[PDB]
DNA sequence: AGCAGATATCACTCAGCACGA
DNA sequence: TCGTGCTGAGTGATATCTGCTTTGGGTGGGTGGGTGGGTTGAGGCAAT
């Protein structure tokens, strides 16, 4: 009988398929348990069930084709042991052998159970295998020849991707003199052209023309890998790999995340020039990648309520903010407040109002400012960490750029447009551009940034707060001069943040005392980062207050009494629509769609305290 | 719409069928593949396709061969000898795409020229060409025999379908003036070697037996005068004639041998109807003699031929040619003209997921057929092993072992 | 061998564009229209065409758009020729030149509105709209539609001959006598060319991933939808995913043919590419625009 | 049948003449004499002889091909191709016996499984400072590593590397365009590398200098550097005591800067 | 040296006739 | 109507000769382009 062996070995390809039938037919996890040593953390319901036949029915009621298998299942199994080595050892043959197989198994399944489920529908799908686990990953340097056409495992930092690349599967040919039209697949990328027309009566040669539009493509991407930091010996130029990815796989990771791939380590001639078949001596190494690995419900809205209904929310959530810094209460109240934000107004006949809180943390070098712009960072849903005049920095403006990987005019969106809808953290507002200054400017007036170079005419919408910190002109803030003066800012500029914080160093025996206790015991509960992220998203993007009767006359009595304090100027209309976004925002931290006097009378304290710092 | 939907539901099943053959993964995958012969040899093959199924592995080896057997086919512009594009050179299928409303027009239009002056243009016509037969030019026949050929068969199916429009419209085709008229022309055309006025007399002449043969239907005792015309259409030089026609039609346009595949079936079908119903004087006509007249090796290769072609012509055509198919292996127990290879390969071809759709009644004759030849063929090789090696050959032609090949005993 | 999916198609398309109604007949209005106006464009809602015929009309087009568009044409010639025979024509004394309209039909409305980010190679040939912030603007261009050339030898004549994604020629001539296979010259007084423009477009800013560098895609505009999107515009169209190959290797007259750190190999085997290979690039034709972001003459204009 | 090179599972390197052994024997060891780059001229091709001098660039490893294996779609037979040159021209049709007596035209696919390889690196070694005549400008030569000799030399160490000089060849049109005048490389066979505590550790740091204790040992301190930065709440203070030094033009500046970045294992000396 | 176009000399298919069966 | 040559010119086909051009670098040019590469150094200009 004619029997299939695969190229320079002894194993038949019937005797693969069955032993991969049998092991996904029949195979339980208590075998990998048993196997890995763990056999006394066995249960009796899910360890004693079909593992993979579980899959494959999951599978075709979520309707996809991948199946992810781990080949340290194939050592637990008796049978497998030998097909898991030639995995190992002739991937391309095996990994064929398993999708066919896969395919036949899927398609068995409805034969037998007689479901109801359509069969057409399956049998025009295309099934896969993606195997992982195969064993230690080795590192770009230790990859010899003798591993070529191999299984390995490599582990990296995803450093660029190419755009999505046509690779033709099947071609399309026509002829020319009777319309007729017939398929040819492609193998080894030769398309097999016919010599003549297929029809007896229109025997034609030489006639068949290709329609590139009409024939069948897959998706391809290369991609470039950096070894991991731990893998260099020395502390050289890293190396890297070339990775090929296909189908589904494509966008399965972004620049700068560390994956671990498994794939085949392949060799490829490369061309001395485009005229000729001549080819260069030295092989070029790639890696064709099979796997890819990374490295709210509804009682996550019972917690959020719990704790929302919880008296001291407020207070919890101040010190959630920042653990690691001592004694400034008001300040994490006011970050807080900056974060949950007001209610954003979209106005017919009155144009847009904001409701972003911007914050200014200006004061003394010694205290602690660029920690607490750390943890806004750490904490914000959305942001940008940016240092003014700085050239590690992405830049707070948008910029027209040539992108030197493909030679193309590229339009890059800044900092503040990168916010949209966030807190963007300027560390160092003191040292900046006048450019830069008047961007931002632009930003907190019009709150979009428009830009008319290199022939493009475009505004890009920077809805986003700022939370900036500044440094004296000296080694200290001097008391006896005024803010204006220590802080070195235009007073147009200076005066548009709500909220204008001087944290300043006095020396004071006992609070240096309380200092020194906390930051050496460094060497109430407090709720954990994911979370308390999670609860501003979700009043972000669900809550919106509304002001009530009461809430306007205790507004309006705040502002006059105000005003009447002060001849000398105590407040203008801007504090009251800081006022106003203050109160929106504290009724959004309590989850209320109803702004009440308990909001405007936090309000007001919040904003005068800063004004007596003024 | 609904044709639409039933089309794209056909190629999705066309699509469904090409699926098995691509490979899931890239090309460039990489996969090889080793079969072994009967014999300790191994060839070497490339695709998934190739390792997963063996059916693929030799379709691809052969398919993989560079070598090809020259084809030549004769091929007659029709604009040497003068005439106009028409059924004769069309390709089978062509079909004009009318809007409703001007078919509408054009079925008005040609049902009332047939019930008012069909038979009176028809009568003019035959007497003034049978006046003057012999300065008839090639283009006067074949348009004198198509327009004929055509009228008979609309008004035949325009009858079917409604009770009312009749047969008596186009009665004048059973007169024997126009009936001699394209005899006359049909054996001048075959004598002189004028195939083109031969395929236009091929059409007529079956087209006139699709009628006599409604008309014998309607009414025996009216049809009595009907039998004198099927006595005088069937005479022996017109059997020879007919007959002759098939065995040369294997040389000539696909179009010809699908003429010539219909006139026969017509002309067995009258045969048999006639013999069944009366007695038949034209010299008495023996069915089987004309029969084993039709039993010969360029019939069945002409058969053939026409049967390669089976993804361009319709269920009818095929119905036709295993009719006649059926006639030769149960009716006429010829069983040793069936026991070929062009058979075997073209029947596999029809037979395989990729040929036929399933839902087909053309594919249940073709199984039904399939299963009876193979069930004989099983038998004659478990009988006589000499017929491994004989299918592969013509039959031979010797007095002492031709018996004994042809039927066993 | 005629095509008999795409006749049907023609014949569904022509009842569509003759019977449809919301009750006033829409396209029917609307070809009357470009008739008094004397305009090319005809515009179709995606959202009428679902309705009719239970939906096969609809998803037939949108898988198989390159392959069922020439047929598309055919039908609405068909009506035009019915209701407005003039139209068919292009618009003291005798004009000697007025040749047949080049029709372009225009689809909006669709269901859903794709990233640049999200197009695959599964979709080439099919009917998809995507939306994208526009870089730059390539000029207009006039390109080569329908050629006629005129035989070297014997003065012979050939005419429409289409044109593929390269400069394409005759090879036989329709002479008899005349032996002539390769050598033709080009006639533009009887050519027919359009419009043409290339449209380079990146995503949004909103829609990019964190820290990665914007995508890029070349989009080309015929006929009418010339000059209707400007650079910094954010634009949503409407059209077929193509594959464009490289010319270079294909063959061109006078023309020497010739990131992936060389893993980029193209398909072999043809004939042209006697020893060369071709590669392919995803490009965009679109055929519908729309850009997200003296006292008579003026009151004529009101209602 | 099939080419010695296919199933060789080794390699083969030549170890120089040491000198004592040669003058042990009365004999001269040109193999082991260093030489640097520019005394490698013309006339020493085709020898075995050593160079001394610091890596400044050494590529990834490559697999080189050197016997290539076909296949026959239709015979089912197995060819091999020899390769000794930069480049090489494919094969295209079967040569076998059966194809030629068949008359078959069976086309040759590559295989790379069956195929032989070879791990390449190319490295370049450039003249020392002590070797340069005065006036001049330091040259290089290039090196070639096969076989299990890879991953033996880094950039920036001091080698005697010993090997085969040898030219390389052009091929085609560049061949004819490039005249007489030939590359060259060496062929590596052998390479050999080159190589009160608080006070006493102060005044030891830079004995050449007067002394400075306090100085000393704040640098002392620096370079230990000891800490435990294991916060683990969001930072975790810096775990570097950087030193700072500022001082008129006439102390010994330079000199504790070089003196403190030798001894540590990972200084790095850089001029503003 | 390799590649693409071209010339010209190499066979093979259907064509059909004489003898006899 | 089978078998066996003899004739035969037509219709091929495939085994067989005749002319580019190339690498890359100004010992092919700037009426082939600068988004197919080269390309670090000096120089002049505007915004700063
Ligand atoms: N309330 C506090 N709680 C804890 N640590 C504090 C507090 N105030 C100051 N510190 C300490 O002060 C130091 C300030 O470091 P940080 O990076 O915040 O400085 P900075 O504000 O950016 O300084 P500069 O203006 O000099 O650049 C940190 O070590 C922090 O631990
Ligand atoms: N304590 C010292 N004992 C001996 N020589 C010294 C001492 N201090 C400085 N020198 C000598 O001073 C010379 C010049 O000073 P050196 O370059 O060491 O430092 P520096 O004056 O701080 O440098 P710079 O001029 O670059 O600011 C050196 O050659 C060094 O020999
Ligand atoms: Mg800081
Ligand atoms: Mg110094
Ligand atoms: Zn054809
Ligand atoms: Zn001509
Ligand atoms: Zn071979």
């Amino acid at each position: 009988e004619p029997l299939r062996i695969i190229w320079g070995t002894n194993v038949s390809i019937q005797e693969c398929t069955t032993n991969f039938r049998n092991f996904l037919m029949s195979f339980k996890y208590k075998f990998r348990k048993i196997l890995d040593e763990r056999e006394e953390f066995i249960n009796n319901t899910t360890d004693e069930e079909l593992y993979y036949i579980k899959q494959l029915n999951e599978m075709r009621e979520l309707g996809t084709s991948n199946l992810n298998l781990d080949a340290r299942n194939l050592l637990a199994y008796k049978q497998t042991e030998d097909l898991y080595h030639q995995l190992l050892n002739y991937p391309q043959e095996v990994i064929s052998i398993m999708d066919q197989t896969i395919k036949d198994c899927m398609v068995s399944l409805i034969v037998d159970n007689n479901l109801d489920y359509d069969l057409d529908e399956i049998e025009t799908k295309f099934y896969k295998v993606r195997p992982y686990n195969v064993g230690s990953c080795k590192g770009m340097r230790e990859l010899n020849p003798n591993d070529i056409d191999k299984l390995i495992n490599l582990k990296g930092l995803v450093l660029r991707s190419t755009p999505v690349i046509p690779d033709m599967k099947v071609a399309f040919f026509k002829c020319n003199v009777c319309d007729h039209t017939m398929a040819v697949e492609i193998d080894r990328g030769v398309i097999q052209e016919p010599a003549r027309c297929e029809r007896i009566d229109c025997n034609e040669p030489n006639s068949m023309s290709l329609i590139h539009n009409r024939c069948s493509f897959a998706d391809k991407q290369v991609i470039k890998l950096q070894e991991t930091p731990d893998f260099v010996p020395d502390g050289q130029t890293p190396h890297s790999i070339s990775l090929c990815v296909y189908d589904e796989l494509v966008d399965s990771c972004r620049a700068g995340d560390r994956i671990e791939v498994t794939g085949t380590f392949r060799s490829i001639p490369i061309r001395a020039n485009s005229r000729q078949r001549v080819l260069k001596s030295l092989y070029k190494t790639y890696v064709d990648v099979v796997h890819v690995k990374k490295v709210i419900t509804d009682q996550d809205l019972a917690k959020i309520r719990e704790v929302a209904a919880r008296e001291d929310l407020y207070s919890l959530l101040a010190r959630s903010i920042a653990p690691s810094i001592y004694e400034l209460e008001d300040v994490k109240k006011g970050i807080l407040l900056q974060l949950f934000g007001g209610t954003n107004k979209t106005f017919t006949k009155g144009g847009r109002y904001r409701g972003d809180i911007n914050i200014l943390l200006c004061g003394d070098p010694s205290t602690s400012k660029s920690q607490i712009l750390q943890y806004v960072h750490k904490i914000t849903p959305r942001g940008v960490y940016t240092s003014g005049k700085g050239s590690s920095a992405v830049g707070l403006t948008a910029y027209i750029t040539r992108d030197v990987d493909t030679k193309q005019l590229v339009l890059e969106s800044g900092a503040l447009v990168l916010s949209d809808g966030g807190v963007c953290c300027i560390d160092e507002f003191d040292k900046m551009s006048d450019s830069t200054r008047s961007v931002l400017h632009e930003v907190m007036e019009q709150q979009t940034i428009s830009i008319a170079k290199a022939g493009i005419i475009t505004t890009l919408n920077a809805r986003s707060s700022i939370l900036a910190s500044a440094n004296p002109i000296g080694s200290r803030y001097n008391p006896n001069l005024p803010v204006t003066e220590n802080i070195d800012l235009p007073p147009p500029l200076l005066s548009r943040f709500d909220l204008v914080y001087l944290v300043l160093d006095k020396v004071d025996e006992k609070n240096d005392r309380e200092l020194a206790k906390h930051l050496t015991n460094l060497y109430d509960d407090v709720l954990p980062v994911e979370f308390l992220t999670m609860y501003i998203s979700y009043a972000k993007e669900h809550i919106h207050p509304i002001i009530t009767e009461a809430a306007k006359t205790e507004l309006v009595r705040a502002y006059v009494g105000m005003r009447k304090m002060g001849k000398r100027i105590t407040a203008t209309t801007r504090q009251l629509e800081s006022m106003i976004r203050l109160a929106e925002a504290h009724a959004k931290m309590k989850l209320k769609n109803v702004v009440e006097l308990e909001d405007v009378q936090e309000a007001v304290r919040l904003i005068r305290s800063a004004i007596k710092d003024y | 719409g609904f044709e639409l939907s039933k089309l794209l539901q056909k190629e999705h099943q066309m699509r469904k069928n090409v699926i098995k053959h691509t490979s899931a993964r890239h090309s460039r995958f990489g996969g090889l593949l080793s079969i072994q012969t009967p014999d300790k040899t191994r060839l070497t093959v490339s695709g998934s396709q190739a390792l997963v199924d063996e059916k693929i592995a030799l379709q691809k080896l052969d398919d993989s061969k560079k070598w090809n057997k020259r084809i030549i086919k004769k091929h007659q512009s029709v604009a040497a000898e003068g005439l106009p594009n028409s059924l004769l050179n069309s390709q089978t299928g062509k079909a004009i795409f009318f809007t409703e409303s001007n078919g509408k027009h054009f079925k008005e239009f040609i049902n009332n020229f047939i019930d008012s002056g069909f038979n009176i243009l028809l009568h003019s016509v035959t007497n003034y060409f049978t006046t003057e037969q012999d300065r008839m030019v090639t283009l006067e026949q074949v348009e004198y025999l198509l327009f004929f050929a055509w009228f008979v068969k609309y008004q035949l199916l325009r009858s079917k379908i409604d009770n009312s429009a009749d047969i008596k419209q186009v009665s004048e085709a059973l007169k024997e003036v126009t009936f001699i008229l394209v005899s006359s022309l049909l054996r001048s055309a075959y004598d002189l070697k004028n195939w083109t006025v031969t395929h236009a007399g091929m059409i007529a002449f079956n087209e006139l037996l699709n009628l006599v043969s409604r008309t014998k239907a309607a009414q025996e005792e009216d049809s009595t005068d009907i039998e004198f015309i099927v006595s005088r259409l069937f005479s022996d030089e017109r059997i020879q004639l007919l007959s002759n026609l098939p065995k040369i039609g294997s040389k000539y346009s696909l179009q010809f041998m699908k003429s010539c595949i219909e006139l026969t079936h017509s002309v067995l079908k009258v045969l048999e109807q006639y013999s069944d119903d009366k007695t038949l004087v034209i010299i008495e006509v023996n069915f089987q003699k004309v029969q084993a007249n039709y039993m010969t090796e360029p019939v069945i290769e002409t058969y053939i031929n026409f049967l390669e072609r089976f993804r361009e012509l319709e269920d009818d055509s095929i119905k036709k040619v295993f009719s006649f198919f059926h006639r030769v292996f149960v009716q006429a127990k010829e069983q040793a003209l069936l026991f070929r290879f062009d058979l075997i390969i073209l029947l596999r071809e029809m037979l395989s997921p990729d040929g036929l759709d399933r839902m087909s009644r053309s594919r249940k004759y073709v199984s039904q057929f399939s299963d009876y030849f193979l069930a004989r063929l099983k038998k004659r090789l478990k009988k006589s092993p000499a017929w491994f090696v004989g299918l592969l050959f013509p039959p031979l032609h010797n007095s002492e072992v031709g018996f004994y090949q042809r039927y066993g005993e | 061998v005629d095509d008999v999916t795409g006749e049907k198609v023609r014949e569904a398309f022509e009842q569509f564009l003759e019977d449809f109604s919301v009750v006033e007949k829409v396209y029917r209005a609307q070809i009357e229209f470009m008739k008094i106006y004397d305009l090319n464009t005809i515009y179709i809602d995606y959202q009428h065409l679902s309705m009719r015929e239970n939906g096969a009309l609809a998803m037939a087009i949108s898988e198989q758009y390159y392959r069922f568009l020439p047929f598309l044409q055919k039908g609405l010639r068909r009506v035009v020729r019915k209701y407005a025979p003039e139209l068919l024509n292009t618009s003291t004394s005798t004009s000697p030149e007025q040749t047949e309209r080049v029709f372009q039909i225009s689809f909006f409305n669709l269901p859903t509105v794709h990233r640049i980010r999200d197009i695959r190679s599964e979709k080439i040939g099919s009917l998809l709209s995507i939306s994208g912030t526009v870089t730059r603007t390539s000029e207009v261009r006039p390109e080569l539609y329908k050629a006629s050339f005129t035989c070297d030898m014997c003065r012979a004549i050939v005419d429409n001959v289409e044109q593929s994604f390269k400069y394409t020629e005759p090879t036989f001539c329709p002479n008899p006598s005349c032996e002539n296979r390769a050598f033709w010259t080009l006639n533009v007084t009887r050519s027919r060319f359009l419009d043409w423009q290339k449209v380079r477009i990146q995503e949004n800013a909103n829609e990019i991933p964190t820290g990665s560098m914007p995508r890029t895609l070349d989009v080309i505009l015929r006929g009418d939808s010339v000059e209707r999107a400007k650079p910094g515009d954010r634009c949503k169209f409407t059209g077929v995913e193509i594959v464009v190959p490289d010319v270079t290797q294909l063959g061109l007259p006078g023309v020497k043919p010739s990131t992936t750190e060389g893993l980029n190999s193209g398909v072999t085997g043809l004939r042209s590419l006697g020893v060369r290979d071709l590669t392919y690039k995803i490009s965009f034709l679109a055929c519908h625009v729309i850009s997200i972001g003296d006292q008579e003459v003026f009151l004529n204009s009101l209602s | 049948l099939f080419p010695p090179n296919l199933t060789r599972r080794y390699f083969l390197y030549f170890k120089p003449l040491s000198q004592n052994c040669a003058r042990r024997y009365r004999k001269k060891a040109i193999s082991s004499k260093p030489l640097s780059v520019r005394q490698i001229k013309g006339d020493f091709l085709g020898q075995l002889i050593t160079v001394r001098g610091i890596i400044t660039r050494v590529s990834d490893v490559k697999p080189a091909v050197e016997v290539i294996a076909y296949t026959c779609d239709q015979c089912g037979y197995e060819v091999f191709q020899e390769v000794n040159s930069r480049t090489f021209t494919p094969l295209s049709e079967c040569t076998s016996e059966e194809c030629s007596q068949n008359q078959t035209k069976g086309q040759l696919f590559m295989s790379t499984r069956a195929s032989k390889f070879s791990a390449f690196q190319e490295c370049k070694i450039q003249e020392l400072s002590q070797q340069v005549p005065v006036g001049h400008i330091p040259r290089s030569l290039n090196i070639h590593v096969n076989g299990t000799l890879v991953r033996s030399l880094s950039p920036g160490d001091i080698v005697d590397v010993t090997g085969i000089f040898l030219p390389a060849p052009y091929t085609g049109f560049k061949a004819l365009k490039a005249g007489l005048l030939t590359e060259t490389y060496l062929e590596a066979q052998f390479v050999r590398q080159h190589k009160d505590v608080y006070n006493r550790l102060a005044k030891s740091i830079a004995p050449e200098i007067y002394g400075n204790l306090d100085v000393k040992k704040a640098l002392l301190l620096l370079l230990v550097g000891g800490v435990d930065k294991r916060v683990g709440d969001g930072m975790k203070i810096r775990g570097d005591i950087n030193v700072c030094l500022m001082g008129d033009p006439g102390v010994a500046k330079s000199q504790l800067l070089k003196a403190i970045c030798k001894i540590s294992p990972r200084g790095v000396y850089t001029t503003g």
